[PDB]
């Protein structure tokens, strides 16, 4: 079945109804033009960061303003720009289109679908550079935005409205980790609530367009793609393309912060911008600094950042939560592009490739990797059942020296040691495997409780798994309890742990014995 | 007829030409107008230099997206004025001197350039005095210059909002002085944070804050140091009051005026900061100084970029600092508040010639017993403290409890539990410790040393705990 | 005796440290200023 | 030019290409070679501005569309043994496998002197 | 050069040569010498383009 009397209609009344007023437009002439960059004579009352348009329907952006010309960053298909062509103005700075009928499509930095599904319904438009939220229009961060990663959301918490940096070399696990943030809002978007609902931005600046399929892929399987965008500067596209890309999606998911919603972006490789940036400012000529950089890069990355807020009551209380993506060289966190967003983020997921050989995945640094949100950004759960890891953990890290002498260690010492090595097995987490709230409430209660002291270290995973597993077809009233109540409270606890007793006496280890105490 | 107009627009860099005999002052506050509705607003332009044939090379301080070439720009003829006076107490605002909480209030008050000299060689102290603060650990190991500059090390977590909230109470109670905030680069979710807890301690009307943001170009967050050393002053000058001045990463600033001096095509030194990195951190830091009997006291929170001292930011802002405090995390985990690290804290005055023999004693001798209790506590930590020798265990159970009473009840903490905050001259600090470290003490539980003021709060604590002597 | 040469030891590699990141920076710092004095020779070459 | 080849023998006749490239990143050099005879400031190591522009124009037509197969296979020369140069930093984006050879690992005798810690797959 | 070039004649007589090239580093300098005098925008270490 097709329409096709629908499609001669259609092109009907477009032809029925077409006018062009012949009004006085304003025009300028090419001078000059290169690798992606165009200058333009004439011009005169054009603005800084106006579109202009190009002879074939070729878009530009008039970046440098003189008395001589205007030096504008063509947005792709330069190599149709030609000396003596005319320039129009427009008379509108980068506006992007912005409603709901971007959930589930993939656009360009312009707000044009690329996957082919059709033009998208917009509510309204919005300009890119719009102000962020005043320091009065704001509100303490509060509410905890789930990873669905145990040890992001025990040791580094996340709210709504906080920006948490993925810094990491390369193949550590950053874009894994952001897509399961992603995924484990499913479940929150099955609510319907509208307090509960997040809705997901992803952006892919610089990356092979076969890795956005991929991660649309990975999103579609996981059935995210009902309430995700995704705004793609694929490798291909103009320098223009790929330094807009983050503001486009950053100018989408604040109509939705400012309608009383709660969003996440991602900004997969933030570097590529700004090295889109750098190359657009060095075509430019404006004067380089440290790594060639053009001295306003900086305010190119904290201008983004600062406008994932978490407005007041007064605003209607929306929230937009900011998860930027560095890849650092060698570790190089003290590079100048690094310095920056670790200098303008709430906290930073430090991500390394060590880590990542031994087994230690998602490969987060937890002695380095920090939240200035805290347990503000916590259920009273995992509040407390977390607060009894970090410490754990760091004399875990301390003692680790000798874990060949344990011998000669004292009682608590060696205690402490194999605590903390049944703890780093229990962050561990699978890809694209995110859990709920209080099923890691569960498990770190395990890990924290002692419960995890009778059974190998190399069952603990499984284990873990296992008993989760039981209590999701026997014992669902806890989770019920710790999900509806935001809290373990002592009847819950004293459940919970003869539940493990039984699954214990239960449960069979690898070695053979039993785990019984 | 003598306004100039709008040449080149690159990026925050714009030149404007005026007329032949109405060239600004280099410094000057210049004004131009966005009319696209969206982003309408007034920029204020700041003349950086004088580029010939009447044209000057100004630096935005707001964004210049949707500036036209030709727009009318209005000469003010000073430099950036800020709003000084009692009445700025109380509110926030910006390196402009725009109130962000009550938009409107103050633009009928006197009105400071933010330029301004320090004082002059006649006018400066040739002698250092020591700031008493009322803290055990601060008069004892890190004492405090009276107009001088101490840097903060202490990260998030480590209570230093409330060792920022306790400086505002005791320059306010102590010496009835003021306080300014600057936030140079400061995240509008930490602002607004410490607005509010400003307004919930009641601290707020004992400050003023200034926050010059991080979303905004190089120029608000290179100059809102100045306009908030520009209100403390006024307050120093002219209401003769003694003043605290917090500088929230003042390495902010030395990263705003990099990026300026780069985006202004000036070619860059050692490392990468701006030629005039040395000649802007003493234009800035040689105003914060002791005159005529009042002082301006500066708290400033330093970074050390890839932990090198050596770098050229914090090497040229140690060349200021007179003390450093650290707050620590292992210290803030004992329950010890507030949480200095008594090692790697010091100060510069804490010499006989300064601070006297006995202070310099007990300060050195309270040092030496904590350095031996650090250098312990790994073999306590993995071995166990039953292996220790007895002079070892001595010397451990002094040391904790030396650690211990280093705490003190805070007057930011009366919020919270009703107990008001201590005032321990130092005088009786000094006599405290020795005492302690004497070993007048070594009987009395260790919960009777945590947050305590001087020596009777300490014996009625242990009067209580059924242990006296 | 093994316990006096562990110690040695341990402040050895202390000392170490302490040297190699003094020299780590200070050809950190040399590498970024070299960087910068060839980008910008560039720039003004182009001038 | 070679590349043109391949994307006419995927296209038009449509089966099973396999395109090999020795050292591309000499078409990074080349572009390096000319870039501030043509005019523009150089970048952080001496690279041209547009340098993971021009990558990703080449390295984006070397790909298989749905149905038609092109496995490519590259060779990157990565300067002075330094994972951290831009071109081969740049490059690494773009590629579904990367064996990474080292030359501490040619040192040893072990060939081919593939790293295994450093070589990855998706 | 004028070695190469010296060499390739009898090279391309069907006769083996060897040609040495001491201190090709030194032949470098002088390029960037040549081309830092005539003003060329320089690269890496302020050496040519080429
Ligand atoms: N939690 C995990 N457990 C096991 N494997 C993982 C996990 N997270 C990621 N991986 C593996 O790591 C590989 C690369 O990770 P990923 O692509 O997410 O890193 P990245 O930060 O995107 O690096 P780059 O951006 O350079 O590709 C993937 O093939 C994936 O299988
Ligand atoms: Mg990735």
């Amino acid at each position: 079945t097709i329409p096709a009397d629908d499609i001669q209609s259609a092109i009907e009344e477009y032809v029925s109804s077409f006018t062009a007023d012949t009004s006085r437009e304003e025009v300028g002439t090419v001078v000059d033009a290169g690798d992606g960059i165009a200058h333009v004579e004439g011009l005169p009352s054009v603005m800084t960061q106006e579109l202009l348009e190009f002879p074939g329907g070729i878009l530009g952006v008039a970046l440098n303003l003189d008395e001589h010309s205007v030096g504008a960053v063509i947005l792709g298909d330069f190599e149709n720009i030609e000396e003596g062509q005319q320039v129009k103005r427009t008379g509108e700075v980068l506006s992007v289109p912005v409603g709901d009928g971007f959930l589930g499509r993939v656009v360009n930095p312009l707000g044009q679908p690329i996957d082919g599904r059709g033009d998208v319904d917009s509510d309204t438009r919005r300009a890119l550079e719009l102000q962020a939220p005043s320091v009065v229009h704001r509100q303490g961060v509060k509410e905890p935005l789930q990873t669905g990663i145990k040890a992001i959301d025990a040791m580094t918490p996340i709210g709504r409205g906080q920006r948490q940096l993925i810094i990491g070399d390369r193949k550590t696990g950053k874009t894994a980790v952001c897509v399961d943030t992603i995924l484990n809002q499913r479940q929150n978007w099955e609510s319907g609530d509208p307090k509960k609902q997040v809705r997901c931005v992803y952006v892919a600046i610089g990356q092979k367009g076969t890795t956005i399929a991929a991660v649309r892929r990975t999103l579609e399987e996981g059935g995210a793609m009902d309430y995700t965008t995704i705004v793609a500067a694929a490798a291909s596209e103009s320098a223009g393309f790929k330094w807009l890309a983050p503001y486009t999606g950053s100018a989408i998911a604040q109509h939705w912060m400012y309608e009383g919603k709660h969003v996440l972006i991602i900004f997969d490789d933030l570097t590529k911008q700004a090295e889109a940036y750098r190359a657009i400012s060095l075509l430019l000529r404006r004067p380089p600094g440290r790594e060639a950089y053009p001295g306003d890069v900086f305010y190119l990355h904290s201008r983004l950042l600062e406008r994932c807020a978490k407005l007041s009551d007064d605003l209607g209380g929306g929230s937009l939560t900011g998860l930027p993506i560095i890849e650092t060289k060698a570790n190089d966190i003290s590079a100048y592009i690094p310095t920056n967003v670790i200098s303008i983020t709430d906290g930073q997921c430090f991500l390394e490739t060590d880590l990542f050989n031994q087994g230690v995945r998602p490969a987060i640094n937890v002695g380095v990797s920090v939240s200035r949100v805290g347990g503000a950004a916590q259920i009273k759960a995992m509040k407390e059942v977390a607060g009894s890891l970090r410490l754990d953990l760091s004399q875990y890290r301390e003692l680790e020296a000798f874990a060949a002498f344990a011998s000669d260690l004292d009682a608590a010492s060696k205690a402490q040691l194999e605590r903390g090595a049944r703890l780093v097995e229990l962050l561990k987490q699978p890809q694209s495997q995110p859990m709920p709230v209080e099923e890691q409430v569960v498990s770190i209660f395990l890990g924290t409780g002692g419960h995890l002291d009778s059974v190998p270290v190399e069952d603990v995973r499984r284990f873990e798994t296992e008993l989760l597993d039981h209590m999701r077809a026997s014992e669902e009233e806890i989770l019920t309890e710790i999900r509806d109540s935001q809290k373990l409270t002592e009847e819950a606890a004293d459940k919970l742990t003869e539940v493990i007793k039984n699954f214990k006496k239960g449960f069979a280890a690898t070695g053979g014995g039993s785990v019984v105490p | 007829d003598t306004s100039g107009r709008v040449v080149r627009v690159t990026g925050p860099v714009v030149d404007v030409e005026f007329p032949r005999g109405s060239i600004p002052e280099l410094f000057n506050a210049l004004h131009a107008e966005i009319t696209f509705e969206s982003l309408a607003k007034t920029l204020t332009l700041e003349v950086a230099q004088h580029l010939g044939d009447n044209l000057v090379r100004t630096i935005s301080l707001q964004p210049t997206d949707g500036l036209v070439r030709g727009v009318e720009v209005i000469d003010t003829g000073r430099s950036i004025s800020v709003p000084v006076g009692e009445g700025v107490k109380g509110h926030v605002f910006n390196a402009l001197g725009d109130c962000l909480d009550e938009p409107g209030y103050g633009e009928k008050f006197e009105h400071w350039s933010i330029h301004r000299k320090p004082p002059a060689f006649e006018e400066l102290e040739p002698r250092t005095e020591m700031l008493e603060t009322g803290l055990k650990v601060v008069d004892l190991l890190t004492p405090y210059v009276r107009g001088g500059k101490i840097a903060l090390f202490g990260g998030a977590g480590v209570g230093k909002t409330v060792l920022i909230q306790e400086m505002i109470n005791r320059i306010a109670r102590n010496f009835g002085g003021t306080s300014v905030f600057a936030g140079v680069g400061e995240r509008t979710r930490e602002g607004n944070d410490l607005w509010v807890e400003l307004a919930e301690a009641n601290v707020l009307k004992d400050t003023a804050l200034v926050f010059g943001q991080m979303d905004e170009p190089p120029g608000t967050r290179m100059r809102v140091a100045l306009s908030a050393l520009t209100m403390a002053e006024w307050f120093r000058d002219e209401q003769g009051q003694d003043v605290l001045l917090f500088i929230d990463n003042i390495f902010r600033f030395t990263q705003a005026g990099s990026e300026v001096s780069t985006l202004l095509g000036r070619m860059p030194s050692a490392v990468g900061y701006q030629p005039t990195l040395a000649d802007e951190m003493g234009e800035l830091q040689e105003r914060i100084t002791s005159t005529r009997g009042r002082s301006i006291t500066s708290m400033q929170a330093v970074y050390v970029p890839a932990d090198d001292y050596t770098d050229p930011a914090p090497a040229t802002t140690f060349a200021h600092l007179d003390a450093t405090t650290e707050l620590s995390r292992a210290v803030f985990s004992k329950g010890i508040f507030p949480a200095v690290d008594p090692l790697a804290s010091s100060s510069t005055i804490l010499d006989p010639s300064v601070v006297g023999d006995e202070h310099y004693r007990v300060a050195q001798e309270v040092i030496r017993i904590l350095q031996r209790y650090k250098d312990l506590q790994d073999i306590i930590a993995i071995l166990g403290i039953d292996e220790l020798s007895e002079e070892d265990k001595q010397l451990v159970n002094r040391a904790r409890r030396i650690e211990r009473f280093l705490s003190q009840n805070m007057m930011a903490a009366e919020q919270f539990t009703g107990q008001p905050g201590s005032t321990v001259p130092v005088k009786e600090t000094i006599e405290a410790f020795d005492r302690l470290c004497k070993g007048d003490f070594d009987h009395v539980p260790e919960q009777a040393f945590f947050l305590i003021g001087g020596l009777d709060d300490l014996a009625k604590k242990a009067e209580s705990l059924g242990a006296k002597l | 005796s093994r316990q006096r040469a562990m110690k040695s030891a341990t402040d050895n590699a202390d000392d170490l440290i302490k040297a190699l990141t003094l020299m780590a920076n200070r050809e950190r710092q040399a590498q970024i200023t070299q960087e910068i004095s060839e980008i910008v020779g560039g720039a003004n070459a182009l001038a």
